[PDB]
């Protein structure tokens, strides 16, 4: 038991506030000058069993939620080094 | 998020954070995925009641022109210092 | 130690170090006590043949007066820096 309060209001009282969220997806450029990868976080956060049994990785999970909910809008920062 | 609606000065509400570190550095990361689904379900009920207008930053940029003019913003990070990258390790200098 | 005796400029030979840390932070501390015993045995042999005079610092202070005069010695430690107690930890300042 806990005080789970809720709210009541009139939607027409005011102009509804514009609401947005920024997700910052980034991994550093983790390749050596030769080309081999020393920091595998752009990859293990796409195909690990980290969010199991709900998803594979945070980067892929955020992409699947964009298909699950086609009305949820959000601003994204896919870092050029990650892309 | 809804308690901000009562305040009438709140015109544009913005949240910015790392999109992937919070789901991987928690104690039990899988539960954080369930959190996201339940959350997005909840915030979708605030837009069908017309409490909030869920949108992207580019849309807000066009819909709400910036009127007030700031003249100077001092140099700072979102941690309040630059000593995280120069000073918090003995061999930074 | 005996190699310094060939040089004619070596009038007083001084060794200064921490007494117990060299012998309690070694890989095998018990053998460091063997080292001390053997070293003291050897040093006595250099003193009976009248190569050196193993003595204390009072005796050298009274027998050998200081003839040269130094005017300045810049502030410094035996580690060459004061950053060990001010700077090598981020939380020192």
């Amino acid at each position: 038991i806990d005080n789970t309060c809720f709210l009541v209001g009139d939607p027409s009282s005011r102009e509804q506030m514009y609401f947005t969220i920024v997700w910052h997806h980034h991994q550093a450029p983790n390749y050596l000058p030769d080309g081999r990868i020393h920091g595998p976080w752009a990859y293990i956060y796409v195909w690990s069993d980290l969010l199991k049994p709900y998803g594979k990785g945070p980067y892929h999970y955020h992409s699947v939620m964009l298909n699950i909910h086609p009305h949820f809008k959000a601003t994204y920062n896919l870092s050029p080094s990650l892309l | 998020v809804a308690e901000k609606w009562f305040d009438k000065n709140v015109k544009v509400l913005t949240i910015a954070l790392d999109g992937e570190n919070w789901m991987s550095f928690s104690v039990n990361p899988p539960l954080t995925a369930y959190f996201l689904d339940k959350m997005i379900i909840y915030l979708e009920t605030l837009s069908d009641n017309k409490f909030i207008k869920l949108s992207t930053l580019r849309e807000i940029y066009n819909k709400v022109p910036a009127n007030r003019i700031l003249t100077n913003i001092p140099t700072n990070s979102w941690l309040g210092t630059f000593r995280k990258w120069r000073g918090e390790v003995p061999q930074h200098e």
